[PDB]
């Protein structure tokens, strides 16, 4: 059942955790899947990081999300300690109390996007969508292909997500309220949603939309 | 365009 992921991490800093992986008789792949159960973060100090896509992407499965200081120090103890201990709970913009990963893993089937319906309508960057809306599909919304194909009206909340300033020959992002009825978000409220594991109350980051 | 995720020497 156990395997993992790296990020953040220098060379030499992967190279530690080969040992270790190599060590505990375990399975080592560049980039994410479902079956990854860890993501090994950089830090400083003491256990506060980095947005980087694997980051969210742990918390979003709900996986374990140690934080580095969990290798140097399970080499600088001979055997492998525990996850409670050296887990992440920050970042450079979402907090240093928050403990994201925790409602994460523990809060499962009751899932931040409770029944929502998310479009991520485009484009955006360093991020390709196929990966973002994997990440809200993890949390528990439901893709739609374009707008027009929402499933509008019983039950469901509905809302548009695109990356604001990604827009290339722009503006054509202030008619979308006009070309529907949902709410428009910044790719910021996914992301902040994600790692703080409150689902935010969009009320805040809301590209406003024609009428 | 800072941008985020993966890289290295004074951090």
């Amino acid at each position: 059942r156990m395997s993992m992921v790296v990020s953040g991490l220098t060379p030499e800093e992967f190279m530690l955790v080969y040992k270790f992986a190599r060590k505990h008789h375990i399975t080592l792949t560049n980039l994410i899947t479902e079956e990854t159960t860890h993501v090994v973060m950089k830090t400083d100090a003491e256990f506060v990081c980095e947005r980087t896509l694997k980051y969210f992407l742990g918390i979003a499965g709900g996986k374990w999300v140690v934080s580095y200081f969990w290798v140097t120090q399970s080499i600088k103890e001979r055997k492998m300690l525990n996850e409670h201990d050296f887990e992440v709970r920050g970042d450079v913009v979402n907090g240093r109390n928050h403990q994201g990963p925790k409602r994460a893993r523990e809060s499962q089937d009751r899932k931040i996007f409770r029944g929502l319906e998310i479009c991520c309508y485009g484009p955006f960057t360093n991020m390709p969508t196929d990966q973002l809306e994997w990440m809200v599909q993890l949390c528990g919304a439901s893709v739609v292909k374009e707008l027009s194909s929402f499933t509008l009206g019983t039950g469901v909340h509905p809302i548009v997500v695109v990356q604001p300033d990604a827009w290339t020959e722009d503006n054509g992002f202030h008619a979308i309220g006009q070309m529907c009825e949902a709410p428009v978000v910044t790719r910021e409220w996914v992301l902040d949603s994600v790692a703080l594991y409150q689902c935010q109350e969009l009320d805040t980051y809301l590209i406003p939309q024609i009428p | 365009g800072f941008g985020e995720y993966s890289r290295s020497p004074t951090f």
